[PDB]
RNA sequence: CUCGAUGUCGGCUCGUCGCAUCCUGGGGCUGGAGCAGGUCCCAAGGGUUGGGCUGUUCGCCCAUUAAAGCGGCACGCGAGC
RNA sequence: ACCGCUGAAAGCAUCUAAGCGGGAAACCUUCUCCAAGAUCAGGUUUCUCACCCACUUGGUGGGAUAAGGCCCCCCGCAGA
């Protein structure tokens, strides 16, 4: 939530966005990225935003 | 009806708007006005003064009627200006002045003295008669006031101080 | 094993928060999540990571004109009867340093290093403040879009 | 004034108004004076 | 616009006046004093003098004391203290070195005298606190001077905050307001003070000018 | 809840709190002339006596007083009497 | 509490919705006392303002001093 709010996107969209991608990393390797390697993170936070839909307030 | 409706200037020889502003100058002194955000304020072609609303709102009507009659105050009493005519009642009830001042009898045990404020000029007219002079009027009203309550209001003999031309209420008594 | 931060690990840095028409509760938020570094990927919740928080124009805060006459601050000295109050209202012409502070600590965990924590925040009435010395980057409140 | 939870007009020259957030009726006879509490 | 002065309470005699009534008196020296120091706000954040009392021997005072005195021009004397101006109005009147005797208040000026109470000791409550105490017959078990109940019961579980009881009594800064001053005796540096001062005859007296008078 | 124990009324000593105010303070109405009153509203800062009779609480009485308030706290307070 | 001034929504009127007053032994300041253990541990000042040794050379252990204080001693109207 710390890194993603850096490259703003919220742990709300994200979570949504990489499953919608079909990225399947777990939880703690994603905050371990975070600290250990923050340029691979925004590389993550950059498909979870093309893989989430155009409005996401818009009734699916 | 108010406020959908213009207001004539004789002299107004400064009348300018910066940011939601107003003033007015004649005859009299100055005076300075702010009306809230959402009334605007601007000049006709006769350099009468009219206000506008956005329409339709309880909060908005309320404040349109309201700062019309507040402008026309300022124009009216630097040009003519506001006086309330007071008189006193009761035997041995008078009133003279100490120079700008204003001292009563009225039947303590001490006299009684009204400072006059930055602004209100009295002059009395009789020994039982005064008149409070000023170019406010919320700020004339106030002092007119402040001697009107000089006394606990006796209806049994009517005692007291009035404004001219009221009729207090009397009981009959013993 | 998942990170835990060494001592000599937690750099710092100095925030200046103009308080000019923010209102007591957005502010107090983004001063106690500054405090704690709850914006820095390398959180834990029993070190004192975080940063420095400058607080200006403190006498500037917008606070509904309901509240300064009716919200209450309620002090308590021990003796029987001794419960004090006041108004916001009556501090913020004495002490508009303490209103601000006081609704930041109020949202900063009970415990023991939160006394640690709020060693970090200097509020200020006025518009100067005397820590030049550092260089405080200013922050504007933001909100993340969604 | 009178102080009851129920004020209404007595006579046909009485007006219920409400100022300060509460119900009072003012009239030109001081004893038909009422508020609400 | 508040005199004052430091002194020497030197005991209690009594006089008469010219109505032939009798005025039992305090009789208090109120000695030279000397400045020493001028508090301003723009140094010091509040506005006060300082007055120095008493004869000392130049060698009883140690070395940080005595350079506050050098800096100052002044022999050093044994008593210090503050007398407490209100904002202003300070270095308009008083200058370091300036020489306060006891003729700055007059006949008939009324004074607040400030001091430390005698010393009572280790007091019961029959004396610190006047409590009544039990009866002293009629079946009473060893309470005649015990101060009895000291709360409620299980609601509240605890003795109240400022609970009279008993207790080290005495030696309280104590002011006394509004003293009548009788005769001024510039002569004798002695100020004839009407009533009763706290102290014991020889203790340090703050002599100040009253304000509700 | 307490029976392998939670001591009961009154009085003495020491208290603290509430306001549903007895006094003092500010008021509206009055079938308030004045003096005294009635009724309602605001207000808990301080003050609220000593005796006769009764184990008494309560209550009647005596002499005063600005007035002699009403209640909670194990019907406050027995490892205090 | 209550008495107002100016004034709309509601061409009038209204103490109020914008705005401004008077107003009590209650509240806050003023007077008295405590109080920087107020761990945000404050301020203005003056004084000393200096050596030696050992070791794994460390914001390291000891030793000896300065300013100053304590203990002992003579006592107090300060005091278990
Ligand atoms: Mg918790
Ligand atoms: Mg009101
Ligand atoms: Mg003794
Ligand atoms: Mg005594
Ligand atoms: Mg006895
Ligand atoms: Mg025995
Ligand atoms: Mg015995
Ligand atoms: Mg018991
Ligand atoms: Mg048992
Ligand atoms: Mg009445
Ligand atoms: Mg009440
Ligand atoms: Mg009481
Ligand atoms: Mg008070
Ligand atoms: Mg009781
Ligand atoms: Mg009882
Ligand atoms: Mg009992
Ligand atoms: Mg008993
Ligand atoms: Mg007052
Ligand atoms: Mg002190
Ligand atoms: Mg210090
Ligand atoms: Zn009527």
């Amino acid at each position: 939530n710390a890194a993603a709010r850096l490259n703003d996107i919220t742990y709300n969209r994200l979570i949504q966005g990489l499953k919608a991608a079909g990225v399947e990393v777990d939880r703690k390797n994603l905050a371990d990225i975070a600290i250990s390697d923050p340029a691979a993170f925004t590389a993550l936070v950059d498909v979870a935003r093309a893989a989430l839909p155009e409005d996401v307030n818009a009734p699916s | 009806r108010i406020g959908k409706q213009p207001i004539p200037v004789p002299a107004g020889v400064d009348v300018t708007i910066e940011g939601q502003s107003i003033s007015v100058k004649g005859p009299k002194g100055t005076l300075g006005l702010t009306v809230a955000e959402p009334i605007k304020v601007a000049r006709n072609d006769d350099g009468a003064i009219v206000v506008t609303r956005p329409d339709d709102e309880r909060r908005n009507r309320s404040l349109h009627g309201l700062s019309r009659t507040l402008v026309s105050n300022l124009v009216t009493g630097v040009t003519q200006g506001y006086t309330t005519k007071m008189e006193i009642f009761g035997v041995g009830y008078r009133v003279q002045l100490k120079g700008s001042n204003l001292e009563f009898a009225l039947g303590y045990s001490h006299p009684v003295v009204i400072e006059a404020p930055e602004g209100i000029t009295f002059a009395v007219q009789a020994p039982t008669k005064f008149t409070v002079s000023g170019i406010d009027k919320q700020k004339v009203g106030q002092i007119a006031a402040n001697i009107r309550r000089l006394r606990r209001p006796d209806p049994y003999k009517g005692k007291g101080v009035r404004y001219e031309g009221e009729q207090i209420r009397r009981k009959v008594g013993k | 094993p998942t990170y835990a931060p060494k001592a000599g690990d937690t750099t710092r840095s100095w925030y200046v928060i103009d308080a000019t028409d923010v209102v007591l509760g957005r502010l107090a938020v983004a001063a106690a999540n500054l405090l704690r570094g709850k914006h820095k990927p390398t959180f834990a919740p029993n070190v004192d990571g975080g940063d420095f928080v400058i607080v200006i124009n403190a006498d500037k805060v917008a606070i509904s004109g309901d509240k300064l006459q009716h919200k209450m601050v309620y002090r308590h000295s021990g003796y029987p009867g001794g419960l004090h109050k006041r108004t916001i209202g009556e501090l913020m012409q004495r002490h508009p340093d303490r209103v601000v502070e006081k609704a930041i600590l109020g949202m900063l965990p009970k415990n023991r290093l939160s006394r640690q924590i709020q060693r970090k925040l200097r509020v200020y009435a006025g518009p100067e403040h005397p820590h030049s010395a550092q260089q405080p980057v200013p922050y504007e409140l933001k909100q993340v879009a969604q | 004034v009178k102080v009851n939870p129920s004020v209404k007009p007595i006579c046909d020259k009485c007006r219920l108004i409400r100022r300060h957030g509460r119900v009072m009726v003012i009239c030109s006879d001081p004893r038909h004076k009422q508020r609400q509490g | 616009a508040r005199k004052g002065i430091l002194g020497t309470k030197l005991g209690m005699t009594q006089v008469f006046d010219e109505s032939n009534r009798v005025v039992p008196v305090t009789v208090v020296k109120a000695g030279p004093n000397v400045v020493t120091r001028i508090r301003t706000p723009e140094r010091d954040g509040y506005s006060a003098v300082q007055l120095a009392y008493g004869e000392i021997s130049p060698r009883k005072v140690n070395k940080p004391l005595t350079g506050q005195y050098t800096a100052a021009g002044v022999n050093p004397r044994r008593y210090l203290a503050e007398l407490r101006l209100d904002d202003s109005d300070a270095a308009t009147e008083y200058q370091v070195g300036q020489e306060l005797t006891a003729e700055i208040f007059a006949d008939g000026s009324y004074v607040d005298v400030t001091g430390t109470s005698k010393g009572k000791g280790f007091a019961g409550t029959m004396k610190r606190h006047g409590f009544r105490g039990q009866g002293a017959s009629h079946g009473a078990q060893a309470v005649h001077r015990r101060p009895g109940s000291i709360g409620g019961c299980a609601t509240p579980a605890r003795v109240f905050k400022g609970t009279r009881m008993a207790g080290r009594m005495g030696n309280d800064r104590v002011t006394v307001l509004n003293l009548l001053v009788h005769k001024v005796d510039a002569e004798n540096g002695v100020l004839l003070i009407k009533g009763a001062v706290p102290g014991r005859t020889g203790g340090l007296v703050m002599v100040r000018s009253a304000i509700k008078r």
